[PDB]
RNA sequence: AUCGAGAGGA
């Protein structure tokens, strides 16, 4: 995620030939979705883009303490001597194909941060495995083996569709079948059975 | 963990032919080839230089996924003529094209002096 | 209760295979497939117990009857030959 | 309520999602260590039986493999550790747990399970990396997005099951939705901004990029279609290339604002046998609302048609909008000189009448009008002055904004945002509000310690005369922290007390289920409704018909 | 006059329209008697119960009252012919499409509709966010539970 | 691990809404967001 | 002067080379790009087994930042692969062992570079593993810093890859491409609030090109042919070896798919 | 903790340079920007790598074990 | 007020028509009043209208107030599903609510109850009961594991 | 095998619809005034200039997969100076002996009224329209 | 010296604040469009001056870049998600034995800091990496 | 195994 509130995870992972690249080559080590923007107003993003790229072209540091008068006019103004385009936007060029893009791209420095929240460690399968002693049902979590929970919830979607077996084999089959011996006299399970 | 070794990229494994081919179906004269552990770096040219000779119709180098190393190009010409054929010409124009430019370019190095 | 029926003439349970009776049958005639019972439709080029199904209904030959129930406690009897799919 | 209704189940999965564009909507992305670990039981058949023993001399370690075989006595054969996985020769009527396979149906779920469209079953399709992985159009039954979304996934033990699966809870099935009696899934954010681009009569295709998105389209016949521009170039049209996407003998007409035959606009939509003859895609065409072509598709042929399309529209304007290019910026955002100065002069005459009803309120001259207070008046006609204020300069922006900018057009695709977000973007971000009021006095007659005493003014009671953009006064932060908490616990009260509701309705209405004779009833036997709907028809089939004859005079009738 | 119903006939008329590729030189071949007396027949036509006894078949009108009268303004002899021009072949084939799809449109027993409602009315109520008369979730409990004390009761006189 | 070691908690008539007593003493927005959402608070 | 494309170079230096390609199609320029960055092989560590370690740095850093170090190239062609060697592990026709180990016996902090850096096995005639060293003072890339009582001591075995298997195998850092520098061919629409010209920078290539001309008509028969390029040196390999490469391994890659067709 | 390498983008060495760059401001009062372009870095992803980085190693030294 | 009504040429047009608004409902004597329209006045107070106008007409208002709360967001949901939930309360006698007190205290099967609010409760009255659940109820064949009589499971499968 | 309609108009009017490569273009025939068009056109491809008069042809050919323009062996449709390919969506009547035509160009829209021809531009799928200098 | 106090909730009630000590040079045409719209304070007999505004924000907001433009949701957000966000905690990692430790390879100080940054020792103690980042449509993944 | 704390999602 960025330091503006914007998260996100990782769909692909391209190599340095298929990312679009600018006339000085220099590839974009990260690609985000425009779209999200417009629903956020994390407007510091976009500035944060544009003050990072005109520190590093300056090799001073960039100041953006809140509550500071300064204007975006301004740091255009600055990349404008620098030999860029005010706003920022570069020309860009499709990666597999080489041809131009219609659309001008917004691409600069931007801090982003890891966070803890890896997708190895959370992955988790359970098909057959541990069973608690006093419900005959799966653990729970992950490093148990565990089996996860088939909410109350869940069983009202699944009944809205009508898998009645579906059901019945989730709830009797999967998770905790059992074969009891009962008598009509008693109404209970009452009865010894010498099976063998 | 679950990635793929990087060498899947650019090795042929087990079974693994670089080319296959296979005729389009409902079409005449029409053919798709898949070929494997290869990217988009051969396809675009492999299309353009098609695309430059007059006697194929259709030429186009589909990618079915970025996880995967592999592509596929269809190539549609005219009657008796084979689009084996037509595939061969245009990568022995690319490499006559790759040749001339490396020569050129080598005497323009010798004729560079720093 | 008692002989509880209802005559087949004038039934007005609807002539048609709700996406319920369709699919229970469907998964029991799969279930016939993988228990390597007799399958009466000839196949071709097919393994999956499912589609086998699925042909055998547009074949309408399969042998079962659904049953439908009324709250009263009078049953209503339909053959597969009887119901149709849309 | 927690180990008998609802319960911790075997052959369970979960993980992070992302979203694949080259997926088909039905299928999931299960990644190959989960199909490893969960088995399917199958039954040995002269049809499988090959390639059941293939399974088990792949072994469990490597998928497609099989994990255990069950003898007739039932004594179990581990593939793991055992001496003879190698020599196996099994018999009929042998159970062989197969590792999860392409072309497998699977329960894929969301975690609130606030539909039945959570949880719908989805096709397997085994992928190398850990991700589950998904279409972009089944997001909107879940409501899932990629900022790390989790979801979950089921797998069936029996025939009858994967039946009940396939045949009542596939995707297709579920794209009309009961409620609301309109398409659920739509074409969603990229491909929409890309449809929107590509339309453009402006926007035209030419042979080499024509060939490729012609050979994207799966099912696509061969046939070249005749270009548009035949005299320099031989040009096409998106609409053209799009048309190869839209199935035979489809037909829609939309008619908005105004829509001569003509169409200087290009606003309305015609579209006959799968060939588009004017408009421009947007969200009402393309999305989930009534009268959306998935919703014609389905209807006129069939779901997995429609499924199909899903995916050859995303695939054609993925790829055109790869070879386009999109972004959004700073310049986006910035209004022109001049327009801000006229929206300035507009804050400037809302904060001059503001005054002006503050001078009178204080001369003690203002009438009451009945059932208000004097104070309830003031308030209430000045928050009208400073909401019709921002309104206005968001306004007068967005006439500034041109065509090209990026977030008009995104708002115009529908993709996301709104005219909200420009107006706060770039105009002004309003006047906050606190349990339905303006800014507290919170000190003694002071809504801040900076502020003096008794003032009723704007910027005491926290309008924000800036726009994100210009920036924002700290004390205009403040009142906009205020304003965000508010939000905050909103949402962190309103989950809890919607979640009860639900599970009191689910709790109340579990036995209401269509019996035979079409009456409603539970399981009493007591009838609640005798016919479903008062008209005995799901919720699916239907759709908005005018009636020609309850509107117009009498003599439009007769004639 | 917008309201939800079944079978959308204007789109199966536009289907005939295509279809059959219908040419606006030519006159009609149908028969008034046969326009008439066919879109009563496919009034006869459309059934959503089967019992044979007089309870039975006025519920059955009454149930289709709605979807008749939209029948009757889609088809009216006059606009069968000058609105569009029609064939009998098309008319015909329109007639067994909408009882088609109106058949296909009924309810199947067994449908659990109560779990569907209650989840409908749950949903969107999870996605309300944010006037002297309450509204919004406070307002949903006010009608669920019954409130002999109401926080806004009000009322309007005309 | 300074902002853990600069924490507040508030056990328990609109306790959770940001106050303009708050200014100054208390941030503004570093909260917790969950089912103690705003109880608890940062100086 | 041979038929076809063209070359003439602008400026020339051991790390960088300008020039402008002409009569190409641009397909064959990305792609060829792609190739320069990718495809081309390089010799670089892919094995190191780490015997004692005391600086403050993990193994597994050490082990990548290895990995990253810059090693002579240019007689890769006689090397092979270490797949395609019928060696056990490793042969020295397939692989370059070389040996690190250094103690921090200066009181003040001693650095570690790429030039302490030995070689064990055998060059056999080769120009090969040279560690390249571009520092003024001839002092290596910065390995890690020990202080006195520490050591390390390491051996690596280095082979050959592509850059599609790991980034270390890269010949070049940047390269340079542009085309249409007065955009007459419209393959881009450019982004302005006012004006684009005044808004949107003047490259530098578009000294070289033919101002257009407003009042002319949009040329729409005019495909482009003309290309400028820049491309620099990690040093691995000298800047023309490694372009002259670069179209050799796609060559390669034609006369290989040429090969399948034949056996099929 | 330590120099990269290079620059995740650009790929350009960046390891031999870092060392001069500091003496470079140091002994001549130099701007930062003015020493990375004398150093030969004109990117700015390159620069990034120069100008951020922290030499954590440092303090990792200071520690006696 | 902006109304719709029938012209009299036969088509509809607007009309304006003043309308009052009350803070406090006493319904009984507000409807016995002159210069009011009996038929068109109108209350948010739904038990009133029951009491006063009978258990119709306090459904119909109910769905109203359900439909005004669904379009204050702008979603839309089927006239079927909410009406089937208020004739789920109207349906036996007064208004029931849908809490513990109302629809669970129903001769519905005591599973069903027990699986909502007062479980215990429930369980030790129905025991003093000794009433017999039906097993019919969908919450109880899902105790039982038994496949419940959902569509699926609502027929019996037989041969010829 | 033959051409369905010719005329020559002028350029009343053209008119830049928020598109950069295409405008509307409104023309009146010469000669009889009973007849007369406005079509979007991409004016990129061929400036249409106010004061200009154009020539108009509709041919009707001269399915099947396109093909390149090939070596020119085979003659060309027309010299003209611009052709494009659509269908007609809607064909009205404004008033007795006097038609009106809507033709669509791949999303381009035509619309030309007149009243001399009634036995062509039938109700068919395929259209060509020709534009000399 | 008595030029700074100490200002209990209580006592804030009786005092009268600017937020710029600019606020009490004496007021007098031209400014530049682009600078925030600030009310002229238009008031008198202020007792104190704020320090800085941006101490009224805590530790995580200061980490913040520009929050005066941002929506004050999503600062709540990042606030969150800068304790999940992974740094180096302290220089003793390698001598401690925590229970679980995360630690960057090449943490870096970000390009664009607050001043009050300074004092909580983020460039000198870094958690992230600034990352050339694009915003486009690309695969549409 | 209890109980507590923290975080993830709309
Ligand atoms: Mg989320
Ligand atoms: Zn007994
Ligand atoms: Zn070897
Ligand atoms: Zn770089």
């Amino acid at each position: 995620a960025s330091r503006h509130g914007q998260k996100g995870t990782i769909g692909i992972t391209y190599r340095r030939e298929d990312m679009p690249f600018t006339a000085e080559g220099i590839v974009p080590d990260l690609i985000i979705n425009p779209h999200a923007i417009p629903s956020r107003m994390t407007v510091a993003h976009l500035i944060e883009c544009l003050l990072s790229k005109v520190a590093a072209l300056s090799g001073n540091e960039g100041d953006a303490s809140p509550f500071t008068d300064i204007t975006v006019e301004g740091i255009s103004k600055l990349l404008r001597e620098h030999g860029y385009q005010s706003r920022g936007f570069e020309v860009m060029y499709n990666g597999h194909t080489g041809k131009k893009l219609m659309a001008q791209i917004f691409f600069g420095p931007t801090y982003y941060q890891r966070l803890r929240h890896m997708v190895d460690d959370k992955i988790h399968a359970r098909a057959r495995g541990p069973m608690q002693v006093l419900t005959r049902q799966p653990v729970e979590g992950r490093s148990r083996d565990g089996g996860l929970r088939f909410g109350e919830m869940e069983r009202d979607c699944m009944i809205a569709h009508g898998a009645a077996s579906f059901l019945k084999e989730r709830l009797m089959e999967a998770s905790d079948a059992f074969r009891v011996h009962i008598c009509g006299i008693c109404g209970l399970m009452t009865v010894i059975a010498k099976l063998n | 963990m679950n990635a793929p070794d990087r060498f899947e990229l650019f090795l042929l494994g087990e079974g693994e032919s670089k080319l296959k081919i296979d005729p389009d179906t409902k079409a005449p004269n029409a053919v798709v080839i898949t070929f494997e552990k290869e990217d988009h770096t051969l396809g675009n040219l492999i299309r353009a230089e098609l695309l430059n000779d007059r006697k194929v119709l259709f030429a186009a180098y589909k990618v079915e996924h970025p996880f995967f190393a592999r592509f596929k190009l269809r190539i549609q010409t005219t009657e008796g003529y084979d689009p084996k054929d037509a595939l061969k010409n245009a990568c022995n124009s690319i490499i006559n094209k790759l040749g001339a430019l490396k020569t050129n370019f080598e005497t323009e190095w010798n004729l560079q002096t720093l | 209760l008692k002989e509880k029926a209802i005559p087949k003439d004038q039934r007005a349970t609807t002539p048609y295979m709700t996406k319920y009776e369709r699919a229970r049958i469907l998964g029991t005639r799969a279930l016939q497939i993988s228990m390597n019972a007799p399958v009466f439709v000839d196949l071709e080029g097919e393994t999956d117990p499912l589609r086998i199904a699925m042909k055998e209904l547009a074949e309408k030959k399969i042998p079962l009857v659904i049953r439908r129930y009324l709250p009263d406690g009078s049953f209503e009897d339909w053959s597969v030959e009887e119901l149709i799919v849309d | 309520r927690g180990n008998l209704m609802g319960k911790r189940v075997d052959f369970s999965a979960r993980t992070v999602i992302s979203g694949d564009p080259n997926l088909e909507l039905d299928q999931v992305g299960v990644p190959k260590s989960i199909a490893k670990t969960l088995t399917y039981p199958e039954v040995v058949t002269p049809y499988n039986i090959d390639r059941l023993t293939q399974l088990v001399r792949n072994g469990p370690n490597e998928h497609p493999g099989a994990k255990y075989v069950i003898r007739d006595s039932g004594d179990r054969i581990d593939l793991r550790y055992s001496k003879r996985a190698g020599d196996i020769q099994l018999q009929y009527g042998w159970k062989v747990e197969r590792h999860i396979m392409d072309n497998d149906p699977v329960l894929f779920n969301r975690q609130p399970s606030l539909h039945k469209m959570s949880m719908m079953a989805h096709r397997v399709k085994v992928i190398p990396y850990s991700t589950f992985r998904l279409n972009l159009s089944v997001t909107s039954p879940y409501n899932a997005d990629f900022d790390g979304d989790e979801m979950n996934l089921h797998v069936p033990q029996s025939e009858e099951t994967r039946a009940e699966l396939s045949q009542l809870c596939a995707v297709p099935l579920q794209i009309v939705s009961p409620q609301s009696n309109k398409p659920c899934m739509g074409i969603v954010q990229d491909t929409l901004c890309g449809i929107r681009k590509l339309t453009l009569r402006d926007t035209f295709i030419e042979l080499d990029q024509v060939l490729n998105m012609l050979y994207w389209v799966p099912d696509w016949d061969g046939v070249i279609p005749t270009p548009a521009i035949i005299k320099p170039k031989p040009l096409w049209s998106g609409k053209q290339i799009l048309s190869v996407a839209i199935p035979n003998g489809i037909h829609l007409q939309r008619f908005d604002e105004g829509t001569t035959l003509l169409s200087p606009k290009d606003n309305g939509m015609l579209i006959i046998d799968g060939q588009i003859i004017f408009g421009v895609v947007e969200k009402k065409t393309v999305g989930s609302s009534n009268g959306g072509l998935i919703h014609v598709v389905t209807r006129e042929k069939g779901p997995q048609v429609c499924a199909k399309l899903f995916g050859n529209i995303q695939k054609v304007v993925n790829f055109w909008l790869l070879h386009n290019g999109f972004s959004t910026g700073i310049g986006d955002t910035i209004a022109d000189g001049p327009t801000m100065r006229e929206i300035t002069e507009t804050i400037a005459e809302a904060k001059k009448k503001v005054l002006d009803v503050t001078k009178e309120a204080q001369a003690n001259l203002l009438t009451a009008k009945h059932g208000m207070t004097l104070r309830e008046s003031f308030e209430d006609n000045v928050v009208r002055f400073l909401n019709e204020a921002r309104d206005k300069a968001g306004r007068l922006a967005e006439v500034n904004l041109k065509d090209l900018n990026n977030v008009k057009q995104m708002v115009m695709a529908g993709s996301k945002g709104s005219f909200i977000n420009i107006a706060q973007m770039s105009a002004c971000v309003g006047q906050q509000s606190v349990e339905g009021k303006r800014i507290a006095f919170g000190f003694v007659d002071r809504t801040l310690p900076h502020f003096s005493k008794d003032d009723y003014s704007p910027e005491s009671k926290g309008f924000v005369e800036n726009s994100y953009l210009r920036g924002l006064t700290p004390q205009e932060f403040f009142f906009h922290a205020m304003g965000g908490r508010e939000g905050l616990i909103d949402t962190a009260v309103k989950t809890a007390e919607t979640g009860y509701i639900q599970r009191r309705l689910v709790k109340a209405l579990e036995d209401i289920m269509v019996h035979y004779d079409n009456t409603t009833r539970n399981s009493l036997g007591n009838v609640i409704q005798f016919i479903y709907g008062e008209d005995g028809m799901d919720a699916a089939h239907i759709e908005k018909q005018s009636l020609d004859t309850i509107g117009g005079s009498d003599a439009a009738f007769e004639k | 006059a917008n309201w939800p119903l079944p079978v959308n006939i204007r789109r199966i008329i536009q289907n005939a329209q295509q279809t059959f590729h219908i040419d606006h030189t030519k006159p009609s071949d149908l028969t008034i008697k046969d326009i008439v007396l066919g879109v009563k027949d496919l009034q006869e036509n459309l059934l959503v119960l089967r019992g044979k006894n007089e309870i039975i078949q006025n519920a059955q009108r009454d149930a289709v009252t709605l979807f008749c009268c939209l029948l009757r303004s889609r088809l009216a002899t006059r606009r069968v012919l000058q609105e569009y021009r029609l064939t009998k072949q098309a008319f015909d084939w329109v007639l067994s499409n909408i009882e088609a799809q109106f058949l296909r449109s009924v309810v199947h027993p067994g449908e659990m509709v109560g779990v569907l409602a209650a989840q409908s009315i749950g949903e969107p109520a999870t996605q309300m966010t944010l006037k002297k008369v309450t509204s919004g979730v406070p307002r949903l409990k006010e009608i669920l539970n019954v409130a002999k004390n109401m926080k806004t009761p009000s009322l309007t006189v005309y | 691990t300074l902002s853990h070691l600069r924490r507040t908690n508030t056990p328990i008539a609109k306790p959770r809404q940001l106050h303009n007593t708050h200014w100054g003493l208390v941030c503004p927005a570093e909260t917790p967001e969950g089912q103690a959402c705003g109880l608890v608070k940062n100086l | 002067s041979e038929e076809g494309p063209q070359v003439k170079i602008r400026e020339a230096s051991k790390d960088n080379v300008d020039f402008i390609l002409s009569n190409v199609d641009l397909a064959m320029a990305n792609s060829l790009r792609r190739v320069m960055i990718a495809e081309i092989p390089t010799l670089a560590i892919d094995s190191v087994e780490v015997e004692t370690n005391t600086t403050v740095l993990a193994d597994e850093f050490i082990a990548h930042r290895l990995g990253l170090i810059p090693l002579q190239s240019m007689d890769i062609e006689q090397l092979e692969y270490s797949r395609d060697c019928f060696c056990e592990d490793h042969c020295d026709k397939c692989s370059v062992v070389l040996t690190l180990q250094a103690f921090g016996e200066s009181e003040s902090t001693t650095n570690v570079y790429s030039k302490d850096l030995v070689i064990v096995s055998n060059l056999m005639g080769r120009n090969i593993g040279h560690p390249i060293i571009q520092d003024k003072e001839g002092n290596g890339v910065l390995i890690c810093k020990l202080r006195k009582g520490q050591e390390l001591k390491l051996t690596c075995v280095a082979k050959k890859g592509i850059a599609k298997e790991h980034a270390k195998w890269g010949p070049a850092a940047a390269i340079e491409f542009e085309y249409d520098p007065w955009n007459k061919l419209k393959h881009t629409d450019y982004w302005y609030e006012q004006d684009s010209a005044k808004e949107w920078p003047q490259s530098k290539n578009c000294e070289y090109e033919d101002p257009p001309n407003e009042g002319d008509p949009f040329d729409y028969k005019a495909q482009a042919d003309t290309f400028y390029m820049n491309v620099e040196s990690v040093g691995s390999i000298p800047v023309d070896q490694v372009v002259v490469r670069g179209i050799d391994t796609l060559q390669k890659k034609v006369a290989s798919i040429l090969l399948a067709l034949t056996q099929m | 903790m330590i120099v990269p390498v290079r620059c995740f983008s650009c790929g350009k060495v960046v390891g031999d340079k870092w060392e001069s760059y500091l003496n470079l401001l140091q002994e001549d009062e130099l701007d930062e920007g003015t020493a990375l372009s004398r150093l030969g870095l004109k990117r700015y992803c390159c620069r990034r790598m120069i100008l951020t980085h922290v030499d954590l190693i440092e303090k990792f030294l200071r520690y006696n074990p | 007020y902006d109304r719709k009504v029938p012209s009299p040429t036969g088509e509809y047009v607007k009309e304006p028509e003043w309308v009052l608004e009350t803070d406090g409902v006493n319904l009984s004597e507000v409807m016995t009043v002159p210069g009011i329209d009996p038929t068109r006045i109108y209350t948010n107070s739904f038990i009133d209208i029951m009491e006063v106008l009978g258990i119709e007409a306090g459904r119909a208002a109910l769905y109203k107030e359900v439909y005004n709360v669904i379009a204050s967001d702008g979603s839309y949901v089927n006239y079927r599903h909410m009406a089937l939930l208020v004739d789920v309360m109207t349906t036996q006698g007064g208004l029931t609510s849908v809490t513990r007190h109302g629809f669970n205290r129903s001769n519905t099967g005591a599973l069903m109850r027990c699986s909502f609010e007062e479980t215990v409760e429930i369980l030790f009255e129905a025991g003093a009961s000794a009433e017999l659940d039906d097993c019919r109820g969908v919450s109880e064949n899902v105790i039982l594991g038994q496949m419940a009589p959902i569509g699926t499971g609502a027929f019996d499968v037989m041969i010829d | 095998s033959n051409t369905l309609f010719d005329d020559i108009f002028q350029v009343s009017e053209v008119d830049p619809g928020r598109y950069n490569k295409v405008c509307r273009i409104e023309a009146a025939s010469t000669t009889q005034d009973q007849c007369k068009l406005t079509l979007d056109i991409n004016v990129e491809l061929f400036p249409v200039a106010a004061q200009d008069s154009l020539t108009v042809t509709i041919a009707s050919s001269l399915t099947r997969s396109w093909r390149p323009p090939q070596a020119g062996d085979r003659s060309l449709a027309d010299d003209y100076d611009y052709v494009m390919y659509g269908t007609a969506y809607k064909f009205e009547e404004v008033s007795k002996d006097l038609i009106a035509v809507y033709y669509s160009f791949g999303g381009l829209l035509m619309r030309l009224e007149g009243n001399y021809r009634n036995l062509n531009n039938l109700k068919q799928e395929n259209a060509y329209l020709l534009i000399r200098r | 010296e008595g030029l700074v106090e100490y200002i209990d909730a209580e006592e804030e009630e009786s005092i009268l604040i600017a937020m710029q000590p600019e606020d009490l040079e004496p007021a007098e045409l031209d400014v530049d469009p682009a600078k925030r719209i600030r009310v002229s304070h238009h008031a008198t007999t202020f007792t104190h001056c704020e320090i800085h505004p941006s101490m009224i924000l805590g530790v995580a907001a200061s980490i913040i870049p520009f929050p005066d433009h941002n929506q004050s949701p999503r600062n709540t957000y990042q606030s969150a998600m800068g304790k999940q966000a992974m740094g180096v905690f302290l220089t003793n990692y390698n001598v401690r034995m925590d229970t679980m430790a995360n630690i960057l390879y090449y943490p870096q100080k970000p390009l664009g800091t607050t001043r009050a940054m300074e004092y909580l020792k983020f460039r000198e103690l870094p958690a992230g990496q600034n990352a050339i980042v694009a915003i486009a449509c690309y695969s549409g993944y």
